[PDB]
């Protein structure tokens, strides 16, 4: 993913 | 959820099923895997909710009877909403829990990417609303998840379909102008997950609607995308 958590 | 077919093992693997234990054992809302020891999911499902300790998040799981007293969950740790949540109805309806353990991924339990700021702008075609909850409004919780297949509807023409409620761009909406499939009871927390340059992306997270798959009616959702910084700021906090 973009968002990274 | 109305209309809908059952899932394939497999399929939604962010897709979880929270559990409560008071003052017996059954399911409370669906939720979203979005990071290791995060579920994102609705703040309505707390309604009444005192304590974590009576809380069980339940990965992996294609079918309700998979769940006896000798079947693993995750605890939690932290209940985490939204400080500005009144309502479902007002919008803000989002909110984490911080599991007492990280989840091993896998094939059957893996993380659903948050949308990006920049994906704010595209037309997902490819949206899929996923559950265990009732096909009717006067109905049973499902053994099997179910899915359903619906397009996105824009602001504009959801704030039509719902006259005397304020439809704010924090809120998505999905369903058929003619009704047919939607979110239903115990359905709500649950991920509303479009596919997008061959990604699954969390856009919504079931909320709301009037009745279940009615005609002119879309169900309505948490719109992701604008609380991705709230999410960064509750899970990257230093
Ligand atoms: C044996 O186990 C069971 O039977 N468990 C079991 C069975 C049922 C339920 C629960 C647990 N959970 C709760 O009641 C916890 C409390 C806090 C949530 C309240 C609200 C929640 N709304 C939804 O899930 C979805 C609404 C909804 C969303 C969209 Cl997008 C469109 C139409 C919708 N509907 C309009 N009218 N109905 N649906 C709900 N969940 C249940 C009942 N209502």
């Amino acid at each position: 993913c973009t968002t990274k958590i | 959820i109305v209309g809908g077919t059952a899932s394939v093992r497999g399929e939604w693997p962010w897709q979880v099923t929270l559990h409560t234990t008071s003052p017996t054992q059954r399911h409370l809302c669906g939720g979203s895997i979005i990071g290791n020891q995060w579920i994102l999911t609705a703040a309505h499902c707390f309604y009444g909710v005192e304590s974590p300790k009576i809380l069980r998040v339940y990965s992996g799981i294609l079918n309700q009877s998979e769940i006896k007293e000798d079947t693993s969950f995750f605890g939690v740790q932290e209940i985490i909403i939204h400080d500005q949540y009144k309502m479902a109805e007002s919008g803000y309806d989002i909110a984490l829990l911080k599991l007492e353990t990280t989840v091993g991924y896998g094939d059957s339990q893996r993380p659903i990417c948050l949308p990006s700021k920049g994906d704010r702008n595209v037309i997902y075609t490819d949206c899929w609303v996923t559950g265990w909850g009732y096909r009717k409004l006067r109905d049973k919780i499902q053994n099997t998840l179910q899915k359903a297949k619906i397009p996105l509807v824009t602001n504009e023409e959801c704030q039509k379909r719902y006259r005397g409620h304020k439809i704010t761009h924090k809120m998505i909406c999905a369903g058929y102008r003619e009704g047919g499939k939607d979110a239903c009871k115990g359905d709500s927390g649950g991920p509303l997950s479009c596919k997008h340059n061959e990604v699954w992306h969390l856009v919504g997270i079931t909320s709301w609607g009037e009745g279940c798959a009615q005609r002119e009616r879309p169900g309505v959702y948490t719109n992701v995308v604008e609380y991705v910084d709230w999410i960064l700021e509750k899970t990257q906090a230093v």
